């Protein structure tokens, strides 16, 4: 029943949601067994969706270049670089029709369609600028349906003048749009993470983008097939989101260690219940230990003492007290599910409404007021329409976040 | 003869009923029945409406089935994978999957003359079953007022399953009251996954371990007094010994005899080595604590063949014990009733047979406590921002609590107005 | 002529007043012989009525399940189980009308009409909410004629929190309303009796409910076939009630004994002259010690020393003269009656007007003002009108005899 | 001739009188004269009305009969088994049968010519014939008041048969005097279960055994002086002889040979050896005690052939005996009557034929005592509240009595208007 309708949207997009489909190992037959394909038939309901031709790049090479392939979308020959208002207000509402056209002669399908959640990283208008307009067009259209969106921010670091002033246009609405729940991942933190805590003299996108998939499919299929019990796409809507203009989940893997005989508390059972609650192993890098918590799901991978684990996620949890908002009864929840990824023999999955992420925002918000406000560069987007604001009503939202956010983080 | 209408809503509700007709397997109600209602009049004269909202759960019955069937039509189902927002199920979706349930009861509890009895297996804390029959009954007492409700609503596992979850307590029972219902038997699944882990061992108590022992007690109550023999009972007699004022007191219910089978059971306890951990906290449902407050009943249940005489002999030793206490306006007696059928016990899931089952029912001002923390949970978040925001934007409110919080506060409000004074 | 029309209701008042058309033994036909048959044709003119379908327990089992079979009542299907609303304002007020209909296709049957000697148990509804409403409705119809009732008050033990506030909206009639002569039994006694003297390690009611009949019968028929005299069920009336408001009769059988060589006085004579006068063997146990008789009636059964009788008899009107009102020129009168039961020799048979019942009436009574007033808990039977009151203008009235007891009780 | 008519109502009178006819067996009016009216004018010229109200103790005659039977016709029955509530039988009741009474006998006390006569047979402390007769009189009154009327109503017993007894009389005599009967022979039972139990043995004085004696009595007057013979009498001449004032006075009975079969009597007693007996407390009907009173009267009556001049000779040895002592305004003798006709016994009934019957009649003013203390079992209760609202409500009164009180009061008050002073 949760027929999800997986959508894949932008070139530097669909190069991690496609190894993502890498991760989502149990190929095309050949294999709990009590599966709960959510989404398609066998083969990925994901809908690919590109501006330029980057829907091939590895997509359809070496790893699973089949997804679907006979509705792949590129419309064939076209542009849409870094300019936000393209691909959301010109080279791309070309596309929109194209793609809001074979999702509909999908979405249906018959089974009831659980929503879709949509993939692509904030701020490079091609897929994040296609998509974030997908939403406000798969919005607004079906209401009802519960939307997701595993956006990617522009890690602080800054690549192009643009890489930056752009998504703090997006979420001016990835949060006022459909958008009722979206994890979020900060380039930063992968690097970071291949550098201050894994080893890596440098980050291949074959390595800042590892975590991000071994981390999406660690939300994604589990508290989906079988495992303990059971779970949808959407009670989690509901607590998870106390609050309307939401807020941003800070997913966090925990396994990720480094090579070496990794004895490091040799992914000891309580390990799992530290080596993931920290900054240290978390995909956003927002110091949690600033505000509390809203909420917090927890998703201990790879059959083990389902004992020590409530043991030891209530410890914390009796832990760092200071760190759980504490006006909602029971702000965490456990799950245990079975069936382990290809090397860990246990593992982990954050997936927290913390109050930290508040910095991974006010960033994306310190470089607007700080610089597409402090003067100039917006005239580049006035090209396609966007005159004037467009980028300070969008200045005067995403900003917003700082003080509601800081409402409780108290 | 006279068949009262059973009908559970809810996984919560689904599963325990549906691990219940399986204790139902005392006597006669199993072979050769199959669509075949003929012969005596009970234990179901078809041994029923199985109403989920989540396509599945209720669907270890039929489409896969699970062991057993009883009659593939009397399990009404939808699509809609859930809810889990009062509003929705209650409102929204309950709205529609409530006139095929209404429809198949009525088409039900109106075959053979002469009805009288709806009960009503719950679980609240969820939607679907837990704001679905916030519904259900408003609407069967909207067409069979004249007949009474008894609702065996589990009550949430402090072990906390859910958030949002401690909130539809209150916006359900703000209704799910006066507009029907004159008892309810509250579960509160923290009881078991505690006594089902202590006086049953058990390590991570599943959730068939605690149906194989919430449905023990519900046999112990309605089976335990619904098929005449001996001395009985009638359900409209039901709340006239159990049942203070219209403000639906609920009865905190408590199993005694609790034996796994790898531990040493004695051979036997003494008809009165039973009535007194019948007496003891940790046996009982709702983790309460009747320490602090005037019993406005209490009547014991013997089961499995006991000779009065005997009896007393405990009733007694108790009396004997300063504290217990009654309030006033009240016979401080008892009402204790015997049965000579024994307790059945099921291959592994009851854990043993008893040679003397017991499970008493008083509603001591105390459970007070143990239901209204659970306002506290509550008036905690859902007075100062909540979730309150989903049981808007999809369906109405906005004081959907509140309003709904006074009367479901005038209860610590009744239930003192029968405890602080000699009135 | 004494055509009696025995009237037997209630489920748990059918049970006793059945096994007393087992004491009742002279069967049909197979037998002073210069019978005294009143009441109908032989076939007991009983006329049993139950709300639920009771009438057949025992009713029409072992014992003798043929009381005129063919006009039993039931109805078909009902309920009425310990709500006196029921059975009185609904639920019984549809068979009211069946019986009322019956018992007069029975009553009139030439002969002169007796009265009704109504069976039932105060406190019940099914048959003691149907049958004190039978009583109100055989009343204001038959005048003239006397009524009886074989009332049971609910022993002080108390069964049900309703086995109890009860009756006492009944006896706030069932003596302002047909009733001009009633026994009365008080469970209490019984139980008292097959313990705190005969045997038994439990009363089976089929113990607690021997005597309810032995006593019964001797104080039915008795009084009624040749034996010493006559008598009928009328002149009583007049000899044992001296007010209207009347005064319920203490019935109290004497030779209970117990199993074992009975030697205690071994059925002496004079025995019988004590064995009954003593709460130690009255069926309402309430200390007759305490408030003089207003009169007693005796009934000394089993062909012996009239004589003695009548010496022992006044023997004690001369002994504790310090109970018997002494404004009521001779208020005893003894009755010899020749043919004897079933295994006593020699039996007696109290019936008397003793102020002590009072006790046996100010307990329905301090439970009523103590709880139905104290708070309440008669939020059970408005639901079938009887709004507010109507148990308070019935507290002030069964309350009252207190009053009007204790002024001769002195 | 000229004969005078009896009425029995009530079973105590049914049963008297009818072993009265039974005593009445002294000479002619027993064979075939079953309808045979003819012949001889007297004994009853069909040797009658028998009125009870209880259509059974005064069925023992015709329907299953008792030995025998007069004339089924003059028995007149009801169906109200009884009644016993004066009012209950004076009023209610008896208006009903009064008129076939009153009927009846008007049509026998019109046959032959020349009336004169009634005497009616009571017994009162008991309705029926305690209630109902207190209106058979009124009515008689009321249409043959030229004619004079005897009763030997019976009085209650000690042994206390029934309350509500005690206070009939009252309510009774209060009008069933001036109002009719110029004389009325007061029985007392108590006598007899006190004297059929001394001078005639016998433990436990069955009715009948009372009935063979206060029947003989009754003859050894009525009959004793009421078929010509020798010395004689009539009706009109019975009071003016044991009548003082119009006071209805009833004059005390005393019977002397009174001697079973199983003891001696004596071969004889002297004609006098009798008439001193005669004069014994313990011989006499009420139990009252004349040595405390003026007779107003007195006259002996002896029976079976005696001659005079043996008689005065202890009428004079008494006379020696300073006791006795009569009033003033009275010659202070007798009126001595003998009948030679011999003393009627019958087969074990009346127990061994006498040589002598002797039987006088004098009304001291000592039966007041006897007749007033049946006004203290009255003025007992009757004056406190008593057993008043029957007489009620099953007819009318509320000074039924007390106005009743007076008159029956103002009796003892006469009484003593002839017993204090010399006048
Ligand atoms: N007593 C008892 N409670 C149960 C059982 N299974 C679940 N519950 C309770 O029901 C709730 C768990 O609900 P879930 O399984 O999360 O959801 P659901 O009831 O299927 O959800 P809805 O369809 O929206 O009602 C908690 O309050 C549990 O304590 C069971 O077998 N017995
Ligand atoms: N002399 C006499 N008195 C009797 C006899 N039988 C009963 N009595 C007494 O007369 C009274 C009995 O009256 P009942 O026969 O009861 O009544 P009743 O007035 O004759 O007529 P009912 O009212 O219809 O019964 C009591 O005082 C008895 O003690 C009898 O044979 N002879
Ligand atoms: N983690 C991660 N970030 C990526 C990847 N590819 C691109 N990005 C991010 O995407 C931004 C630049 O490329 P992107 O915006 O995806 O290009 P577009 O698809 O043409 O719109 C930078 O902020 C990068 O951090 C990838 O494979 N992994
Ligand atoms: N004397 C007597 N009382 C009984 C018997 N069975 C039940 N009772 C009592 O009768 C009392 C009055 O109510 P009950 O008789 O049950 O009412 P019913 O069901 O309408 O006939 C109850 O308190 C019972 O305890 C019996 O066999 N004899």
């Amino acid at each position: 029943m949760r027929e999800i309708v997986h959508i894949q949207a932008g070139q530097c997009g669909n190069q991690i949601g496609a190894k993502f489909w890498e991760v989502i190992s149990d190929e095309h037959g050949i294999d709990v067994y009590y599966n709960e394909a959510a989404g398609n038939k066998y083969v990925p309901r994901a809908i690919l969706v590109d501006l330029e031709p980057g829907t091939m790049d590895s997509v359809r090479s070496g790893p699973f270049g089949q997804i679907f392939r006979p509705d792949n979308f590129v419309f064939g020959q076209s542009g849409a670089g870094n300019n936000w208002a393209k691909g959301h207000y010109t080279e791309g509402a070309e596309l929109v029709d194209s793609v809001l056209d074979v999702v509909r002669k999908e979405s249906e399908s018959c089974d009831c369609l659980q929503g879709f959640q949509l993939t692509h990283s904030l701020g490079g208008g091609t897929g994040s600028g296609m998509g974030t307009l997908l939403i406000s067009k798969i919005r607004e259209e079906y209401p009802d349906r519960i939307m997701n969106t595993f956006s990617v921010v522009p890690s602080p670091k800054v690549s192009d003048t643009v890489v930056e002033p752009y998504n703090a246009t997006l979420s001016v609405h990835q949060l006022v749009e459909n958008t009722d729940e979206t994890y979020c991942i900060d380039n930063e933190a992968l690097y970071d993470i291949c550098f201050r805590t894994l080893k890596l003299t440098t980050p291949t996108y074959g390595d800042l983008n590892h975590l991000v998939s071994a981390t999406m499919s660690g939300v994604t299929t589990c508290l989906r097939f079988p495992g303990q019990l059971n779970a949808d796409l959407r009670k989690l809507a509901v607590n998870m989101v106390p609050f309307p203009r939401l807020h941003f989940f800070m997913p966090g893997f925990a396994p990720l260690t480094s090579r070496g005989s990794q004895q490091y508390r040799a992914l000891t059972v309580p390990e799992l219940t530290q080596q993931m609650f920290d900054a240290k192993n978390m995909m956003a890098a927002c110091d949690p230990r600033h505000g509390r918590y809203l909420t917090v799901a927890a998703v201990f991978r790879g059959r083990m003492s389902m004992k020590e684990v409530d043991e030891q996620m209530l410890n914390v949890q009796n832990k760092n007290s200071s760190y759980f908002v504490e006006w909602i009864p029971n702000n965490v929840k456990t799950a245990v599910c079975d069936i382990p990824p290809r090397g860990l023999k246990m593992s982990a999955t954050f997936i927290g409404n913390s109050t930290a992420i508040q910095e991974l925002f006010k960033r994306i918000s310190e470089q607007f007021t700080a610089m597409f406000r402090r003067k100039a560069f917006l005239h580049w987007y006035t090209g396609e329409g966007m005159d004037e604001m467009e980028f300070t009503e969008a200045e005067s939202n995403m900003n917003d976040l700082v003080s509601e956010y800081q409402q409780y983080q108290d | 003869m006279r068949e009262c209408i059973s009908i559970h809503v809810g996984q919560a509700g689904v599963q325990i009923g549906n691990a219940c007709w399986e204790l139902y397997c005392l006597e006669h109600g199993i072979q050769p029945d199959g669509q075949m209602p003929s012969d005596k009049t009970i234990g179901g004269g078809d041994d029923a409406v199985f109403v989920d909202l989540e396509p599945t759960v209720i669907d270890e019955v039929r489409t896969g089935t699970y062991r057993q069937l009883f009659h593939p039509e009397q399990l009404i189902t939808g699509k809609e994978d859930a809810a889990n927002n009062y509003a929705r199920g209650h409102y929204t979706i309950g709205k529609e999957i409530i006139d095929l349930v209404l429809d198949r009861i009525r088409k039900l509890a109106d075959q053979c003359t002469g009805l009288q009895g709806f009960s009503v297996f719950h679980s609240f804390g969820g939607g679907t079953g837990s704001g679905f029959t916030s519904l259900l009954m408003e609407r069967l007492s909207v067409d069979y007022g004249k007949k009474s409700k008894l609702e065996f609503s589990i009550y949430p596992a402090p072990q906390v399953s859910t958030a949002v979850v401690e909130p539809y307590n209150s916006i359900l029972t703000t209704h799910t009251t006066l507009e029907h219902s004159d008892c309810a038997f509250m579960v509160d699944n923290e009881a078991i996954y505690d006594i089902c882990r202590r006086n049953l061992d058990i390590e991570r108590p599943t959730y068939t371990n605690l149906n194989r022992l919430i449905g023990q007690i519900v046999s112990s109550i309605t089976a335990s007094l619904r098929f005449d023999g001996a001395l009985n009972v009638d359900l409209t007699e039901f709340q006239t010994n159990l049942v203070p004022y219209p403000r639906a007191h609920f009865p905190l219910a408590t199993y005694a005899p609790v034996i796994s089978a790898e531990k040493a059971y004695h051979e036997q306890l003494s008809v009165a080595e039973i009535t007194n951990a019948c007496f003891e906290p940790a046996n009982q449902m709702v983790k309460c604590d009747p320490r602090h407050g005037k019993y406005m009943a209490c009547c014991l249940l013997y089961r499995g063949d006991v000779v009065p005489k005997d009896v007393n002999a405990a009733i007694a030793t108790i009396k004997t014990k300063r504290t217990i206490q009654f309030v006033d306006w009240c016979p401080t007696g008892f009402k204790v009733g015997i049965n000579y059928e024994p307790p059945t016990v099921v291959p592994g899931g009851d854990l043993a047979k008893v040679q003397r089952a017991v499970c008493m029912l008083s509603n001591t001002t105390a459970i007070a406590e143990a239901w209204a923390r659970l306002d506290h949970k509550f008036d905690l978040m859902y007075a100062k921002r909540a979730f309150v925001h989903w049981y808007v934007g999809e369906g109405m409110e906005e004081g959907e609590f509140s309003e709904a919080r006074e009367d479901m506060a005038a209860l610590e409000k009744d239930y003192e107005e029968v405890g602080v004074d000699s009135v």
